[PDB]
């Protein structure tokens, strides 16, 4: 069920239910604010996936190297023995830096595709 | 589906000749068609028949009117008062005209065999 | 050599405050027009510990604000009793002196004519003036605007389900003995809360949810929730069989009162079973020993009338049928607002209610924390980032 | 066999639906309908499309009704409420000879400790006697209702109104020139906006409306149900020329700190009766053609026109807003005839002027229409007519029809009868021989 | 014109899908509700095509087999005789069922794509 | 050579546009501008960018004007309407000698059938004679307008506010320290929110505004058009200390069911004139620098700072809100000087108090400002002036300047002169050598 | 920073396309109108990109040839010696023509890609 | 409508036999080939696009209105000789080889 694997390890989640639940669209001011906010959250997540080159995917591999400064743990102790809550909430405060690096990489890739005529 | 061969029914000169495909696939699922397989010649299609008669006969063979009942699952065509031109074998083919996927009236997806119903 | 991988659909959340909407299966039926889920879903989150704090729960504050707003909007388009606030000539109607028959000179729809009208008031609704002892004014006359509730608008509480906007979720604590604060180790996710009845009272909590196992006392001996053995069903009544009267105080503005009372005048009262209350108090004391005018009476809305009952026969004991007299009041300041009051016009016939006591406040928002203590609203953050060995082409 | 589901987006299908339409135009209506219409709007004719219409269940009428009431209510809020005037009036006759009275009263003015004796001009229909003394009147209804002044800077003149669908919706139009209002229509087109509709308010005759393209069309929900309104759509209009001949001089009475009451201070010249002129020959020919069409639904019956059965002027008289003043004309010379069907080929209607108007049959509210100085003249086109058939009048080979319909929806239902709102559903599925490539 | 093909057979009507797609895509309290609703309908259609493997296409072929229960008519007797107005009535009661199957098929496809990640 | 069209989304271009701006603060302004501001707001300097500005065509000023009027209009709705007081007043002079009167009247109180004689204190400017009896007075314009009492718990105190653009829009700022309010600016930056602006209301002197970074800057839409307002922005403020020395004791009389009128019951001590103290040396140096800049604008002309043209105090005098009290100061000891250009290098202004005011020049509306108990003191910074040049001097060697400008927009253009709102146009196209597929 | 490249050349500014993109999506009636309008403008641009074969891209090439009448400058003068503001000022009366040509090209491309799938 | 064309029998060689047309049938064209004493099978369809269930290397050069045969799959087993068809009108087909 929705968030049912929240207590499971990171590599054990394998969930699609939490994005199906995010298909938000399947006196009067409060309802308009709730509907506008729901639309804004949907569009912001779609925009982020778009500019990262991740649109339409649930697992999106990028070309940004992992910096040990952000986390120096090995995969054996990230995808097992740890949950997504602990990872995102306690040991990751570099989210905006990483997102900026992802966006720079995607923009460089698209420009490189335009410049290199072997792909044209 | 099975690319069933055309049947032959040879005839005397100046007598009607005919052929039928006996297709394994449902006739109403695809625009089955007939062609004149003359030797050392172009396919010379007679009519790009639709899945339910209403054939768009070729100008070169505008008198063709191939049609068959869907219940028989056997497309058919005939040449009235057949003569030497009937030597060209009657070829069965399925047009690459998939419903609401292509609008081609040629580019046959498959050919079976032709009936050399000479007269 | 590790690479950044973006994952969408990560089962994580953070605490957040958002606007909640209500749903239900009358002001409440009109406001909570969204239908409920005919078979609500709940997902138990295994191996999840979540901190709760019922005294920092913004769902209670939103419920309070929604109630105040709904009461204000419901009474706004109704008759304002400003043609009154004239000297009343009151004679006792009778226990004697509780209800008075008051006459007054009121300007009617036509501004050139004064009419002498009669109305029935309770002692609590009027204040004596002068030294004649028959000259009275309305208790809140010179300090507030008294608005008559529309007779066609019902304020009867119905179960209300609070539902999160999509993209948010409500986490529920399923620890049956949870004390309202700290980590909860049995947590489930729901979209909507249970049905909460917006009952307003000052001492005893009537109707609503009941504790699943034992009596739970939450503080920081303040809010008590009664165990599965429901506390005393309280049977409250107004035995006086009234005939409603209506007079006009302006064009299109009708003032409602009581024209006559049929039969004898009797005092309103509530019946609480003595043995069950004694058992309830005993169990409450057992749990307490593990740790060691409008504000001194039990106020409630019964049948549309506002009862103020003398809760002194319930809380007068020392540890280690009970008929409580009740007064009926019409002019009230339900939310202690400055300059505003409601008249709550009388209802004819007789009134009888049967309510379930579900908790106690020992020593407002506290009436609703007792229902919302197990819920918190969180925001879902489906985007996560983690190292993998995979690299984009 | 070997078929798979294929999803098609942009499918030309729709379903019956309701929504909120926006108002476009090309004053209350100019202010509200601020959206301009498209120049050269398009219409797409849908060939080989049959669509069921029902003018009697058309939600567009309900929206137009609610929008008109809402604007009439909203535009009178920031305006003068005439509550200081619910006082005893002396009302000495001014005249005819009693239709207009000169009423004096003691009213407290903008200064709270100063009371003035003011004079105002009222019509007989605007006042009610108070007591046996003949010289004692009060306003027609200040007992239960609040009378709000019409607010002279707000103009209610009907202008063409275009109802337009929001994106995702479309309006289907019936192009059958003789469509009876219900059932299938075989000439259907798609539009984004309706034609211009004037929100004209009347009780018996439909003014400044559309005309039938070829023949007079008589529509009814059920022609054998005596409880339903019969709406007659004419194919040729009849001019009605209405005059209020009194030359009025407007006066302003100050009743509060910035609240002024407008009345007539004096009338210059003689007092004359307001009236409307309908050409006799055109009316006689129009009514004859109406009978010819009525005889198709009520076979071999005598068609008799009578005045309404009785009631207040709002029920039995023809009312309308002419020049900003509300006329109540005695439409008894138009519906007083007997026809047998073999009758092969100036009418002056007296009118009253009323100022205290309870529109929309509201409870507790009324409007005061202040007088307009000078004289009033207008010329309207009679484009349709509302008839009610007498019930319980069978077995006599005769039918009796009277003017007047049901509520205001019947006027707005005389337009918007060829239009319906549908929701577009561009997504659908169908089988084909291709499977998804993986 | 818009809906001009409504009376045309399904086959011919499928060749003008851009007319309706273009008309629908290029779209106090009541006005805000109308604008929000128009946005919600647009996004609802985009979300539905998104969860299906159909985003960006007017004609999307799926992997879901056709069930003779829904309709046992041959393709010629669907595409060259009936109009879309009739087609969406004949299988109206199965619309939600078909939609659910399409979503399920895409979920399986996503899993098959997940099993084969880039360079993994 | 063949090139193809390529679409770029996220292009750093914009066009001039007008949109609705929102407000962030940090009583009426904190409630209205209920958006927390960013700590350490960001600003991006746009290098090698030239942008044209026009402070007199800036719709941000029009929006600020509409927002201020709307906020004032909404703030006064839920409180006492002073219509029972438009009655004959029997007034007697206190103690100057007629500035403040003790007025008695017969008013119905909080009980509908009870009438009482009550006393209130009014300023001379708030009442007019009724008849020739030297005792009967009426409230000013009470018979033609509705006087609304300022809500007692609502403080109309100017505070810094920031105007913020919605997403998709940006505010460009001109960073040229001597920019004259029009034309190209070559030191341009992008912000999301404006600097803190105080919505101070005044008629002649600009108080608590921004100072020029390097020099006094004089701006005018057209300097040769005598009908335009000249806005003088100072680079050094002048301190103005305004006092109401009367120790007023507040009284509250009830006129309805919780409808109370606030007045002064008594004054403790003597009655003294309200006044403002402006340092003489600072004002004289300020005028010296202003006239120097005007001479640069008006070459070889004698400049005479005559006082205002006369007429109604609302235009003639310098008015302001000091602690809830509305002061009208003569401002005639300032100006009234002749400068020739060859020069080198307290002032106590009498003030009147007016309780019934109409700030927005509305028809049929007025506000009553209740008295504030105790003595009132304010210290404001004069950061600019609004001057109007007299016409008819084209054939002489002397120009005449007077205090006073145009409407309230002139008090906001003095701050919103370096900002413009633009719309972001993220799409654009350009040729490239790469073809699709 | 946001619009930091506004004064930079067209080539250099193409490295900041995501910086502006993140800033496009981010009484009572006024705020709802501001948020709804911001959403409508965002969607207007996303829809225009979806009409074109440019959904989910920052840089999108097309098959439309460049017409020398619109601009006869070299690629180096456009990309290295001109800013985007100057370019937009020069191409001020060809925007609708180019957009229509792009739409027509995409319609032809979609028509050609819809057919010839080899599937059936 | 016409579809006359140059041709030669297949002989494990890279064919380049151009077809003529009465119209610029850039996409409305197809290619098919047949072995001696055998039915034909499509080699290409919609000009450049490869035929289903055939080697891509055997598809025609199909340079739009100047379409011509091609055979990168110049196998010894390439017994089937190609011919083009004009789909644009009147069911015109080439005789070719
Ligand atoms: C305690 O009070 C209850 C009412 O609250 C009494 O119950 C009623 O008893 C009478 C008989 O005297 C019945 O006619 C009523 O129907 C009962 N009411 C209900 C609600 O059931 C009860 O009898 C009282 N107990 C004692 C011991 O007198
Ligand atoms: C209050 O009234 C209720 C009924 O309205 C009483 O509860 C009922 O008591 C009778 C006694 O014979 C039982 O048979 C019913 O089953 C009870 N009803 C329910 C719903 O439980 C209750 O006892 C009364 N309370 C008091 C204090 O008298
Ligand atoms: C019927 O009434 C109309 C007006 O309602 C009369 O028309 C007027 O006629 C006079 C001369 O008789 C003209 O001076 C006016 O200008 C006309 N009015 C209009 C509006 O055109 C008409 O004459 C009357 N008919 C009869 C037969 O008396
Ligand atoms: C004018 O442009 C210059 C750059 O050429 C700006 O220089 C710095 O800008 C930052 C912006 O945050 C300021 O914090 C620095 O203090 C400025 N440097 C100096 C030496 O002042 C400058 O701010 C721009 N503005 C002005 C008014 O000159
Ligand atoms: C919770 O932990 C237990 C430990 O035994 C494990 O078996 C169970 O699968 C975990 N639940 C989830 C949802 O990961
Ligand atoms: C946790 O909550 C679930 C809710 O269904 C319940 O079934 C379960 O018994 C609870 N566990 C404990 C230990 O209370
Ligand atoms: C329609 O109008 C014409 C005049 O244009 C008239 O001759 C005809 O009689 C009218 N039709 C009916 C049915 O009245
Ligand atoms: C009404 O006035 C118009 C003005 O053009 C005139 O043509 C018409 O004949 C008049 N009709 C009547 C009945 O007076
Ligand atoms: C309508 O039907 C006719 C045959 O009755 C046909 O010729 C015509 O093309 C059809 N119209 C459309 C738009 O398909
Ligand atoms: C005004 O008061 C301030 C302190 O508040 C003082 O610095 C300044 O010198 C005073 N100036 C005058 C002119 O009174």
């Amino acid at each position: 069920g929705f968030l049912g694997a929240a207590g499971s390890t990171m590599g054990a989640a394998s969930m699609t239910l939490t994005v199906q639940a995010r298909q938000l669209l399947s006196w009067g001011i409060k309802q308009l604010q709730a509907r506008v906010l729901a639309v804004e959250h949907y569009l912001k997540d779609q925009q982020l996936l778009g500019i990262w080159g991740c649109s339409g995917k649930l697992i999106c591999t990028t070309a940004v190297p992992w910096n040990a400064t952000w986390s120096n743990k090995t995969l054996d102790n990230i995808w097992n023995n740890m949950t997504w809550m602990e990872w995102e909430k306690e040991i990751s405060n570099y989210t905006n830096l990483i997102y900026n690096l992802i966006e720079e990489s995607q923009n460089q890739q698209e420009k490189n595709e335009t410049e290199n005529l072997t792909l044209c | 589906x099975x690319x069933x061969x055309x049947x032959x029914x040879x005839x005397x000169x100046x007598x009607x000749x005919x052929x039928x495909c006996x297709x394994x696939x449902x006739x109403x699922x695809x625009x089955x068609x007939w062609x004149x397989x003359x030797x050392x010649x172009x396919x010379x299609x007679x009519x790009x028949x639709x899945x339910x008669x209403x054939x768009x006969x070729x100008x070169x063979x505008x008198x063709x009117x191939x049609x068959x009942x869907x219940x028989x699952x056997x497309x058919x065509x005939x040449x009235x008062x057949x003569x030497x031109x009937x030597x060209x074998x009657x070829x069965c083919x399925x047009x690459x005209x998939x419903x609401x996927x292509x609008x081609x009236x040629x580019x046959x997806x498959x050919w079976x065999x032709x009936x050399x119903x000479x007269x | 050599e590790l690479w950044v991988t973006v994952y969408y659909g990560v089962p994580v959340w953070k605490e957040a405050t958002t606007t909640l909407f209500c749903a239900s299966d009358n002001v409440w039926a009109t406001h909570c027009c969204v239908p409920t889920d005919p078979s609500p879903q709940e997902v138990v989150l295994e191996n999840v510990t979540e901190n709760f704090n019922m005294w920092k729960n913004n769902m209670v504050e939103q419920m309070h604000e929604d109630i105040i707003s709904l009461w204000d909007q419901s009474l706004k388009p109704c008759v304002k009793l400003t043609p009154l606030c004239v000297t009343l000539n009151c004679t006792d109607l009778g226990e004697k002196g509780e209800i008075k028959n008051c006459s007054f000179n009121i300007t009617t729809s036509v501004r050139d004519k004064m009419q002498k009208e009669y109305a029935t008031f309770y002692k609590l609704d009027i204040v004596p003036i002068d030294n004649d002892n028959n000259s009275y004014r309305l208790i809140n006359c010179n300090t507030s605007v008294i608005t008559q509730a529309c007779p066609k608008v019902s304020f009867e509480p119905i179960p209300i389900h609070y539902c999160a906007p999509a993209g948010f979720a409500i986490l529920k604590c399923n620890n049956k003995t949870f004390n309202g604060t700290g980590p909860c180790t049995n947590v489930s996710t729901v979209q909507c809360t249970h049905g909460i009845r917006p009952v307003v009272s000052t001492q005893l909590l009537l109707n609503g949810s009941l504790a699943e196992e034992e009596i739970v006392i939450r503080s920081e001996g303040k809010t008590i929730i009664v165990q599965l053995n429901e506390s005393v069903e309280i049977n409250c009544t107004r035995p006086n069989n009234n005939t409603r009267k209506s007079i006009h105080i302006g064009p299109g503005r009708a003032f409602y009162t009581t024209g006559q009372i049929i039969g004898n005048i009797r005092q309103a009262h509530c019946n609480i079973s003595r043995a069950k209350w004694n058992n309830t108090l005993h169990k409450i004391v057992k749990k307490l020993r593990e740790q060691f005018p409008e504000i001194v009476m039990h106020s409630f809305n019964c049948g549309g009338e506002f009862f103020y009952c003398n809760s002194t026969q319930l809380f007068n004991s020392t540890w280690y049928n009970i008929t409580l007299p009740c007064r009926i009041k019409q002019i009230i300041n339900l939310w202690q607002e400055v300059g505003k009051a409601m008249y709550a016009p009388p209802i004819g016939g007789q009134i009888r209610c049967s309510s379930n006591i579900t908790g106690l406040l020992l020593t407002m928002r506290d009436n609703w924390r007792s229902e919302l203590y197990k819920y918190k609203v969180v925001k879902i953050e489906p985007l996560g980032v983690a190292p993998t060995k995979c690299k984009r082409r």
